């Protein structure tokens, strides 16, 4: 019964750790497109002064 | 400085300490197994 609990324990915090991970890859993603937004605003304005 | 493997380490802490309390249970079962005959003995002695 105590190692069955112990790895209950376990895999509940394991489930919590891959939600947090969930959450900084979704921020670091937001962060990438805010990027790309700009990334492409310079393509367009390189291709007005070509 | 910390830690090489804390949770196998601690296992080994948790396994330890439980085997100590299942060594223990079983001495009350046979005290309690050796109460009853002892009873019994007194009675018939």
């Amino acid at each position: 019964a105590n190692r069955f609990t112990s790895n209950i324990k376990g895999l509940t915090q394991a489930a919590r750790n891959a939600n947090d991970g969930i959450s900084v890859a979704q921020t670091t993603e937001g962060a990438l497109s805010e990027i790309n937004n700009n990334l492409q605003r310079i393509r367009e304005l390189t291709v007005q002064a070509s | 400085e910390s830690t090489s493997d804390p949770l196998a380490a601690l296992d080994d802490a948790i396994s330890q300490i439980d085997k100590f309390r299942s060594s223990l249970g079983a001495v009350q079962n046979r005290l309690d197994s050796a109460v009853t005959n002892l009873n019994n003995t007194t009675t018939n002695l």
